[PDB]
């Protein structure tokens, strides 16, 4: 009987699991596929638009957003949950260039991100906050003082450092094909050839313009998402 | 059973009683026993203490704490529920003495902690403390007092209690003690082979004794059994025990 | 349904049970095993990593929280980071104040106490995370082992989590040498301990052990798969 | 089922509390106002008068709240009372803060606020009272609001609210002339509508409750129909629909 | 018809609260019982003592206490909400004579904390105190008074009252004493208690089993009724 | 179950209280807005007073800023207090900016309000979407839906409420960029797309037109029967 | 000094059945002349007036609110309030803030709603309530109008004798001061006409 | 309509809310009290009558006074009655001291009615178990009103709640004249305790206050042994 501990957060499963984070966590296959790829020469994060009208404003719908001119993120999961992660993410960017005067590591945004995420069940909460656990995944990439790095966030609050990580609907299968896909020596155009190859292979329509957002950080230049004519020059190559 | 009505603390029986508490007693009934006796100069305190593993280290979960410089903290049930009990036991003392300025009585401490206790036993957001406590002190021109007081809040006193699986057990074997004349020198021996006696080897094997006294044998501060009266109280045992 | 007593920690079950708590307990045993190991003057910790999927980075059990403590996680990421995040402010809270390093059994004496609190009162949910604490002070190294029933143990060692009864068998066999070795020897015990966790099909890898050590004179250091090599190569075969 | 406290989404988006404290006000008094060209009144039914009510008041279904502001209530009595006191609240306020009488308008939604705010959150029961304004504003003239437990509001010229108001609104829809009314006719019409809504082959005077508003002499001047000035109108209705009946 | 027994804040129909009944019910489950007599200067109360080994101490298991130096208690029910009672009038009592400068009456002080007992039986934020009291005292112009408070917070005073288990025939027994109609000296006050206890127990009591408290209007100090006095009045009794 | 509790993710990982908030809007009534070159515009069904109601105070379409408009589908007070704040909250965004609200500003800040109402229980959420029109200071035509889940979006042009579906398709079918070419253009598509629900005509149709900073004002029921002799007039030509 | 960074001048009188109530017209800062509009006389209602004497943006948020509370309290009785209600309101607005008092002495007048009795009431800065049978004076020209007003005053004065006592008490004790004065304005108010006049006294 | 008669911040789907009818329930249960105004005052009495005579009935007063002129009785629970009381005192002593002047008793049957709705405004607080009676004499009029555990109050020339109220009702409404003098008025409310008294009314059996111009006053037990002899 199960029904006795999905009801809440603050509840134990007789195997001592977390129902509502457990759920949470299958509420991420309900976003649209995001693959981000780690290499040497830097990050680049493809994702799926699953645009409802064509005559949707593409610009609106965001999947991949800027947190800092150095950092990168993709989304899955909530729109509104992501929001507010997103706008915490670069507040509290914005707060270490206020107190260090730095550029602040990917690792520790995730671990910011991370601090307001898994703050469902604290007491805390009082002024104003989650009761309920924060229902998006997260994909962090961009590039630090250890070169370029991604990191992937968990709604539970849990953070990895992955080479190449998918999440969204298609996780399970776009992470089996990244599996034996992925090198350590891929190049940055590779990698993103790679990327959308997994992504034709994954999403349900055909790749045009208006089916995937692009994104690359580098540690030459800052965050590009990637234009309506880089697109389609990097589309019509596959 | 009392289904529908055990859900909360705060809630009566048709016969008139508060489930909750009747399961803290049960709690207790299933935790170690500890017994203490009072000599004609202080007190003394004994646990039995289960080593689940010798992975412990000695000393583990240390249970014969002292509240006070004067007043000692044996106690029965959850370890968790004994180190938040001693932990406001011990601000209650530090505020008793920060406000008045001398030490606190035992009777005192014993009422401010039993009300505190009860002040978790009804209300409904929190759970009574689940876990029995003893209190022990000596004071020259007071005397000395010995005090159980379980999760039903009741602090009542007794010369020398016992409380756990073997609590009706102890109650026979320290009847047939004499008390009230003898010292902490002809009393640690009594405790030694009562302890000893009262665990069970065939089942829950695996116990270690700790003692610890209040009195003017070591000027009325509560403290561990020396290691030499220790092991001379653990040589009487196994010759007591044969 | 009987079982109507696990909905909330502050019910007791007819029997004097706190079902709630008794789930929170189990629930560490989820998570991967930590053994630790303490020496005459050198206590260790030694984990083992997981890891989500190969393409990604293994999961860290081994976490620093000042120089002459450190801390092993072993259940849910959200408890255990708080309690990390807890445990430091505490620690720079005592240096600040006092100047001294937070001895280890006051620390774990505010760690039971804080994370009491939850399993009294009605709110937040028990901290269902056990915890291994290796320090140093006065008396030497200490290894306590906090269990998410808001209980701590002082242990020669113990290994908690999945299939971390194999290993407390191996140090009920190996006690007998763990209070006279040096750093390599029981940096070499803890990594047998592991190994008789860990299956047959499965190995000790670089990526999939991390080893923290302290001591009297030696800050509570983590070691990596670079840096947990030169410890491995002193590491035998397992007896297969 | 979807039936717990208000703050409740039905699947198929029903509110549900809120819907009964809708059709809860089908359990009040019947009480109704109409908008005549150079006046305006409320008409209101005294459901309870058994033998030995004092009537040590001026008006029971009928609340004023201002030199400019009256309403009649319809709900339960606690939530009724609560609610005529923020309303005089809310007038006074803006008219300490503004010098200037508060428009009806304005009065209206502040009370249509406070209601949505004790149905939009908090776990509390909705203000089970429908209201109905009448007051007069330099903007609009003369002007009457039918509030509603909901949090809604809506200008009408005609409106009963209570028990039976459902006949009691379509007849009068049906014998209503928009912008040829004098306060005469809309009384004749009030009373004629009472007959019909009211459990009485003879409506008695202490049964019915009106309050007319009027402008005059640059002032808005509000009464209650004495009972001498209501059994006279009753009494003229009363030979009208014998004058009725014996043409019939 | 039932199933509205579960909370303190909800009418049942009929508009009965079923759960001060239940508390009220629980006052009986303390086993015990207790009667207060009022005579013309003087209230006596006794309580029996129930001790299931000489193993404690009989010096703290008092039943009846003393709220001021003038007004003395006794009380029955779940001894913890007992001690809390006196604890709470204790505290009511001295914060009146700090705000009003003179001691608390009798009446006013059941008053006041059966106020607290029905704000604690109004809101669901607390169990409402089962256990019954009895408060006595001299008060000028009025002379001794005896009143009763009960967790419902009803207070009302007494010529003579009882508690416990055997409530109901207690209450018979002094309403046969009192029909008579006679002056009710301090000792034949007593001993009407003492009777009524061995009666309504049939047990013929030895001295030891009862606490006594008495207070007169040349004794306005509440006096506890010392072993030597309560042989003296109840061995005379025997005789008498 | 999983359903009665606004702030419990069910086990395939929906939060349904908002989902039933959110189809809470299709029991409400169609309201279109379409952006043009230099215009946008507003077309809500308008329900039709039986006798005595009012008009001037049963607004659907209103105004948050003299740089932004919206209209609504929903329960009438939710609507009401959103206006309110939403308003109250342009003003304040001018006391610290100085600067006229961006659409995109106003239509996030509603985002938001709904989102914290639709977090935590005790708090029910807005049951209503609401389409956000107006020019930025370049006077770029915008148009924004805002959702009860707490989102939002940009669109060309839009529609909510019972029917949105049949607005949706047949604005696929028919926007074009040279049918926002001119004013009476993009008149044209939104008043034929209000008639395809609203088939009636004449009445029960509200419209109002936003040119590039004119304060705008509703098209006064003159004109709608003006517009509409138009309407019939093209339609009568193409067939 | 604080009373002479605005300043004013206020009386209230009543007579055989009847009641005048007069007031001072001007405003102006401490040293320099603005206007002559000022209000220091309002209506509590047909028969109840009230004088206020004080710095005039206190002056006027004391009226204000109790305009506020006053309409609040007719609407929660529905019965004219009787002036010594008035006064005891008034005297608990002002003390309500006694550590951050309003530096302003106001003044009450009217008749009792029955029996048609004439009543009228002083307060002071802080809220101290008075009452006379004869006159009483609020402002900075106390001085003069009250040993002027000692020296005029008879009792059970007629209502045209009580106009003309109030307009050559009012006129001549405001030819003694400066910094209150040019145009002064004079509220009679009987039982069955309340004549609102405005006394030609000088400009200067 | 079960799971609806649990929580005071829900709507019955049919009526209203059950836990105030329930409150209403344990009113008329409570000891019969019966009000009655005359011309030129106003009287209220209730039995007090209890087992166990050992019980002090001069001890407790079920009829009360607020101020000088305003008195009241009640129905249903005590402790609810004495905390209204203070509730009570503390309003018009409020209201007393910010106008100085004795409190209208409509402003004060007012005031305690919002007090008393207040406690049925949210979940966890239950209703008053008690009704009031309130007596007043002000501007030549005595006031009589009844206060609910609803909040609602409402005025009465007479009447009578708690047990057996329907059947007192009857016999006032078959008894009260709009003439009625003061001792005439004591003399139907005695009566009407009577006639559902069960038990022989004693000179402490009933209290009885009354309230006229001179304000209100609780009659001693000499009068109320010299008002049961005169009905007999």
């Amino acid at each position: 009987t199960r029904s006795e501990y999905d009801r809440g957060v603050n509840t134990f499963s007789p195997e001592g699991r977390l129902f509502q984070v457990e759920y949470a966590i299958e509420a991420i296959k309900l976003g649209s596929t995001a693959i981000g790829i780690q290499t040497s020469e830097g990050v680049c994060l493809a994702v799926e638009k699953r645009i409802t009208s064509p005559l949707m404003e593409p610009s609106s719908i965001e999947k991949i957003v800027e947190i800092d001119a150095h950092i990168g993120c993709a989304m899955s999961g909530l729109i509104k949950d992501a929001k507010t992660l997103i706008d915490k993410a670069r507040v509290e960017t914005q707060n270490h260039w206020f107190t260090y005067n730095e550029t602040m590591t990917v690792e520790s945004v995730t671990q910011a991100v991370s601090n307001l995420a898994l703050q469902f069940g604290e007491e805390d909460a009082d002024p104003g906050a989650m009761s309920r656990p924060f229902g998006v995944a997260l994909l962090f990439g961009g590039v630090d003082e250890k070169g370029p790095q991604l990191f992937h966030m968990d709604p539970s609050g849990t953070f990895v450092q992955c080479d190449a990580r998918a999440i969204g609907s298609a996780s399970e299968g776009a992470q089996s094909s990244l599996q034996e896909v992925y090198h350590k020596s891929m190049t940055l155009k590779e990698a993103i050839k790679s990327s959308l190859i997994i992504l034709k292979q994954v999403m349900e329509e055909k790749l045009n313009a208006t089916n995937i957002e692009l994104a690359t950080v580098q540690p030459g230049q800052n965050f590009h998402m990637f234009t309506k004519e880089e697109l389609e020059e990097v589309i019509k190559d596959i | 059973i009392g289904t529908g009505y055990d859900l909360s603390a705060s809630t009566f029986s048709p016969d008139g009683r508060v489930f909750q508490v009747e399961y803290a007693m049960k709690a207790v009934e299933n935790s170690s026993t500890a017994i203490g006796i009072r000599c004609k100069d202080g007190v003394v305190f004994g646990v039995e203490k289960l080593v689940l593993s010798k992975l412990y280290e000695e000393g583990s979960n240390k249970r014969l704490f002292n509240v006070d410089r004067h007043v000692g903290m044996a106690v029965a049930g959850l370890l968790a529920d004994a180190r938040s009990l001693a932990d406001i036991a011990r601000e209650e003392a530090s505020n008793f003495r920060s406000n008045f300025g001398y030490n606190i009585p035992l009777k005192h401490l014993a009422d401010r902690v039993a009300m505190y206790v009860h002040a978790y036993t009804l209300y409904s957001a929190v759970r009574p403390f689940g876990c029995s406590f003893m209190l022990g002190s000596y004071s020259v021109n007071d005397g000395a007092q010995l005090y159980m007081i379980d999760p039903s809040g009741v602090s009542y006193g007794y010369w020398g209690c016992a409380i756990g699986k073997a609590r009706q057990a102890a109650k026979t074997e320290i009847e047939k003690l004499q008390m009230k004349e003898m010292t902490c020198r002809d009393i640690v021996k009594e405790v030694a082979k009562i302890i000893y006696i009262v665990h069970d080897e065939v089942k829950d094997k695996a116990f270690e004794l700790e003692l610890s006294w209040v009195g003017e044998l070591t000027n009325g501060r509560h403290e561990i059994v020396p290691k030499d009266i220790r092991e001379e109280a653990e040589k009487y045992a196994k010759e007591s025990l044969k | 349904f009987r079982n109507q007593y696990d909905n909330d920690v502050t019910v007791w079950s007819p029997q004097g049970r706190i079902h709630q708590i008794e789930y929170a307990m189990e629930a560490v045993k989820q998570g991967s095993a930590t053994v630790g190991l303490k020496s005459k003057t050198h206590a260790v910790l030694v984990a083992l990593k997981r890891a989500q999927s190969e393409l990604a980075a293994h999961q860290k059990k081994i976490l620093h929280v000042d120089n002459h403590i450190g801390i092993s996680i072993a259940g849910l990421t959200a408890d255990a980071r708080l309690l990390c995040n807890f445990m430091r402010q505490e620690c720079l809270d005592s240096r600040f104040v006092f100047d001294r390093p937070l001895p280890v059994s006051r620390l774990v004496s505010l760690i039971g106490s804080k994370t009491q609190i939850p399993t009294q009162r009605y709110g937040r949910r028990p901290y269902g995370v056990g915890l291994l604490i290796a320090g140093y002070d006065d008396m030497g190294p200490h290894i306590f082992q906090t269990c998410p029933s808001a209980n701590y143990f002082d242990c020669r060692a113990m290994s908690i989590g999945a299939r971390s009864q194999s290993a407390r068998t191996y140090l009920e066999r190996h006690m007998s040498e763990f209070m006279e070795c040096n750093l390599n020897e029981l940096v070499k015990h803890g990594l047998r301990a592991l190994r008789e966790t860990l299956p047959a099909e499965q190995d000790l890898t670089t990526k999939n052990v991390s080893i923290g050590i302290v001591g009297k004179d030696l800050e509570f250091t983590i070691y990596d798969d670079d840096d947990v090599s030169p410890f491995l190569e002193g590491l035998e075969e397992r007896p297969q | 089922r979807y039936d717990s406290r208000t703050t409740i989404f039905s699947p198929e988006g029903r509110l549900y509390q809120v819907e009964y404290a809708m059709e809860a006000i089908g359990h009040a008094g019947t009480c109704l106002g109409i908008l005549a060209n150079d006046g305006v009144l409320l008409a209101a039914e005294r459901r309870n008068i058994h033998k030995l009510l004092d009537e040590v008041f001026f008006s029971e279904k009928i609340y004023k709240l201002n030199e400019d502001m009256a309403c009649s209530v319809a709900g339960i009595t606690s939530d009724a009372n609560v609610l005529t006191n923020e309303l005089r609240l809310i007038a006074q306020r803006y008219l300490l803060q503004y010098q200037e009488p508060i428009p009806c308008e304005q009065l209206v939604t502040a009370l249509c606020d406070i209601k949505q705010a004790y149905t939009q959150f908090g776990g509390k029961r909705p203000f089970g009272v429908s209201l109905l304004y009448i007051g007069w504003d330099k903007h609009y003239g003369f002007q009457l609001y039918q509030s509603d437990p909901s949090g809604n509001y809506g200008g009408w010229k005609a409106t009963c609210i209570g028990n039976n108001s459902a006949a009691a609104v379509s007849m009068l829809k049906q014998d209503y002339k928009e912008g040829e009314m004098t306060l005469k006719s809309a009384l004749a019409l009030a009373i004629k509508v009472l007959n019909k809504t009211m459990d009485v082959s003879k409506l008695s005077a202490e049964k019915v409750e009106i309050a007319t508003l009027t402008r005059e002499n640059g002032k808005t001047v509000i009464r209650v129909l004495k009972q001498k000035e209501v059994e006279q109108l009753i009494k003229k209705h009363e030979e009208e629909e014998a004058k009725a009946e014996r043409e019939k | 018809s039932a199933g509205f027994d579960r909370h303190i804040t909800i009418f049942s129909p009929e508009g009965r609260l079923y759960q001060v009944e239940y508390a009220f019910k629980a006052i009986n489950q303390g086993g015990l019982t207790s009667v207060a007599v009022r005579g013309k200067d003087c209230a006596v109360i006794v309580t029996q003592k129930k001790v299931p080994d000489k193993l404690l101490d009989s010096s703290t298991v008092t039943h009846l206490f003393k709220i001021t130096e003038n007004i003395g208690c006794v009380m029955t029910g779940m001894t913890a909400d007992s001690r809390s009672q006196v604890q709470r009038a204790r505290y009511e009592a001295a914060n009146w004579k700090y705000k009003y400068g003179y001691e608390i009456p009798v009446d006013m002080l059941c008053k006041r904390i059966a106020d607290i007992s029905q704000v604690y039986t109004q809101n669901a934020e607390m169990r409402p105190l089962g256990c019954c009291m009895i408060l006595i005292g001299i008060d000028e112009e009025q002379g001794p008074q005896v009143y009763k408070c009960d967790p419902a917070g009803y207070y009302c005073g007494f010529k003579a009252t009882a508690a416990g288990v055997k409530q109901t025939e207690s209450t018979s027994f002094l309403e046969k004493k009192v029909k008579k109609k006679f002056d009710w000296t301090f000792e034949q006050t007593v001993e009407t208690a003492i009777t009524c206890l061995s009666t309504v127990l049939s047990i013929d009591f030895k001295p030891s089993e009862i606490e006594v408290g008495v207070v007169t209007v040349e004794n306005p100090k509440f006096r506890i009724l010392t072993e030597a006095e309560i042989d003296a009045h109840l061995v005379a009794l025997a005789e008498r | 179950s999983y359903d009665r509790a606004i702030t419990v993710f069910s086990p395939d990982g929906h939060l349904f209280q908002v989902e039933y908030a959110q189809e809470a809007v299709k029991k409400g009534s169609t309201a279109v807005g379409v952006r043009g070159r230099d215009i946008v515009v507003l077309g809500v069904e308008k329900k039709s007073v039986a006798k005595l109601q009012d008009e001037r105070t049963v607004r659907k379409i209103c105004a948050l800023d003299d740089n932004v408009c919206m209209a609504f589908a929903g329960l009438t007070a939710d609507a009401r207090i959103v206006i309110n704040r939403a308003r109250v909250e342009c003003q304040s965004h001018r006391l610290t900016v100085e600067d006229p609200v961006t659409v995109e500003y106003i239509t996030r800040y509603i985002a938001s309000l709904k989102q914290r109402y639709t977090q935590s229980n005790g708090r029910r959420p807005f049951g209503i979407s609401a389409l956000i029109v107006g020019f930025d200071f370049d006077g770029t035509p915008r148009l924004y839906q805002t959702d009860p889940s707490g989102t939002y979006h940009a669109w060309k042009a839009n529609a909510i409420g019972r029917g949105a579906k049949s607005v949706r398709e047949f604005l696929e079918k028919n926007y074009t960029d040279e049918a926002i070419e001119t004013d009476d253009l993009t008149i044209k598509l939104v008043i034929k797309a209000l008639l395809e629900v609203v088939q009636s005509g004449g009445k029960n149709i509200e419209l109002a037109v936003m040119r590039r900073d004119q304060s705008l004002k509703i098209l006064n029921p003159e004109e709608i029967e003006k517009y509409v002799a138009e309407i019939e007039k093209e339609k009568e030509e193409n067939e | 000094s604080i009373m002479s960074y605005n300043g004013g001048a206020v009386m209230a009188m009543k007579g055989k059945n009847c009641v005048a109530i007069a007031a001072d017209r001007r405003f102006g800062i401490q040293a320099q002349m603005v206007t002559t509009d000022f209000q220091k006389i309002f209506p509590m209602g047909d028969r109840l007036y009230i004088g206020l004497a004080g710095l005039a943006t206190d002056v006027q948020t004391v009226a204000q609110r109790l305009k506020f509370r006053l309409n609040l309290y007719e609407l929660k009785e529905g019965r004219q309030i009787k002036p010594y209600t008035l006064m005891s309101m008034v005297a608990n607005l002002l003390y309500e803030k006694r550590f951050g008092p309003y530096y302003t002495e106001p003044v009450i007048a009217g008749l009792d709603p029955k029996t048609f009795k004439p009543f009228i009431c002083s307060l002071d800065l802080i809220g101290c309530p008075m009452v006379t049978d004869d006159f009483v004076v609020s402002g900075t020209c106390a001085e003069q109008m009250y040993g002027m007003c000692e020296s005029l005053w008879e009792p059970n004065m007629d209502p045209d004798h009580l106009f003309e006592t109030i307009s050559q008490a009012m006129l001549n004790a405001v030819d003694r001061d400066a910094v209150s004065g040019m145009g002064v304005i004079v509220h009679i108010i009987e039982k069955d006409k309340i004549t609102t006049r405005t006394l030609k006294a000088r400009m200067d | 309509e079960r799971g609806y008669s649990f929580s005071l911040t829900t709507f019955s789907p049919s009526g209203k809310l059950v836990q105030i009818e329930y409150a209403l329930a344990a009113v008329a249960g409570g000891a019969p009290s019966v009000g009655i105004k005359a011309a030129n005052g106003v009287v209220l009495a209730t039995e007090k009558k209890q087992k166990s005579i050992l019980y002090d009935e001069r001890s407790v007063h079920k009829v009360e006074p607020i101020t000088k002129h305003i008195g009241l009785v009640y129905s249903g629970m005590g402790p609810d009655y004495r905390v209204l009381v203070h509730r009570a005192r503390k309003l018009a002593q409020q209201y007393y001291l910010v106008y100085q002047e004795p409190i209208p008793t409509a402003q004060l049957v007012q005031r305690v009615a919002s007090v008393m709705q207040e406690y049925t405004q949210s979940g966890g607080v239950r209703p008053f178990g008690v009704s009031l009676l309130i007596c007043g004499w002000n501007e030549g009029r005595p006031y009589l009103f009844q206060s609910d555990p609803s909040g609602a109050y409402f005025a009465w020339k007479a009447t009578a709640m708690g047990k057996n109220y329907v059947n007192g009702k009857t016999f006032l409404e078959k008894r009260y004249n709009e003439d009625l003098e003061l001792e005439d008025a004591i003399h139907t409310a005695i009566l009407t305790l009577k006639e559902s008294f069960e038990g022989q009314m004693t000179e402490d059996n009933i209290e009885v206050g009354i309230c006229n111009e001179a304000g209100f006053r609780r009659l001693t037990p000499t009068e109320v042994k010299d008002y049961l002899a005169a009905i007999a």
